[PDB]
């Protein structure tokens, strides 16, 4: 996260941490949406160019932290994933279209103070809450620059863009799959998500229930926080079928 | 439909707002 600041204890209990066996290190950032279920980007688990196809036994899962390398004893939980879904038509090729992707955790772990679930958007949530000028957040371990370290989790809002201006600005090409957030060059204010935070939820408050919505998953960018430049993430809402369809089959 | 899902124990749990919560709530108006 560019640009963000220290989150505060429990702000993001849904926040989860992607790890890789061995070597250990942290792969991407993720979401709880049950006591089973874990929610991230396609991208962090399959991307051929880089012969990346991690699979169950290679990762692990770190549900409520908050340190970026402290071990919190008795407070986060390591689990272990039982089975990895990602979407059948999700685009790793030319622009990472539909970059979702669920992993079922071998055993339920169990709700805190510092676990919790997010909620997944319906059709009331996304038709008014996803709209251009609209500020979201977004948190992660991640880089706090391009190519950086946080010691603890860094929380950014960031207000979500016209389509047009999306598309206008790269020349790689935009879905109804996906949604860019950011700041314009003039509105002097910062902030990016970045490596590392990758796969992580792009959230919303909603004003009528009071309730948390991750509207979308950091999907991809060019490089990070760079004038002109926004970043974009995965339609949650748009993907909701496919994620219900796997959470209903297998259960 | 929702069950408890989106309610932060230490925070909607506790009637207690984080730091920057309502530089959201604001950008429904957008502005101010
Ligand atoms: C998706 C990819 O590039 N190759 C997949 C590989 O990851 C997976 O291990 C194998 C399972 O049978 O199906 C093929």
């Amino acid at each position: 996260i560019v640009e963000g600041s220290d989150a505060e204890i429990g702000m993001s209990p849904w926040q989860v941490m992607l790890f890789r066996k061995s070597p250990q290190e942290l792969l991407c950032g993720a979401s709880l949406i049950s006591d089973r279920w874990v929610l991230t980007a396609a991208h962090c688990l399959l991307y051929p160019p880089w012969d990346k196809n991690f699979t169950e036994n290679d990762l692990l899962v770190r549900i409520g932290k908050h340190s970026r390398t402290r071990y919190e004893a008795n407070i986060e939980k390591i689990s272990m994933l039982e089975k990895i879904y990602i979407h059948p038509r999700y685009n790793w090729r030319e622009n990472l279209d539909r970059d979702i992707a669920l992993m079922k955790l071998k055993k339920p772990v169990a709700f805190s103070d510092y676990i919790h679930p997010v909620c997944l958007p319906d059709r009331e949530t996304a038709a008014s809450l996803l709209q251009a000028g609209y500020k979201g957040r977004v948190t992660g371990w991640g880089n706090l620059k391009e190519t950086g370290q946080p010691s603890v989790l860094q929380v950014v809002n960031l207000p979500i863009v016209e389509r047009p201006v999306c598309k206008d600005s790269t020349r790689i090409r935009i879905t109804d799959n996906m949604f860019c957030a950011g700041y314009k060059p003039d509105e002097g204010k910062r902030g990016d998500a970045c490596e590392g935070d990758s796969g992580g939820p792009f959230v919303m408050k909603s004003p009528f229930n009071n309730r948390w919505y991750q509207m979308g998953i950091v999907s991809w960018g060019e490089g990070c926080d760079r004038d002109g430049k926004y970043g974009f993430y995965t339609h949650v809402f748009r993907l909701k079928k496919w994620i219900q369809k796997v959470i209903d089959q297998f259960g | 439909g929702e069950a408890d899902c989106g309610l932060r124990p230490l925070f909607e749990k506790k009637s207690l707002e984080d730091k920057t919560e309502r530089e959201l709530l604001e950008s429904y108006i957008d502005g101010r």
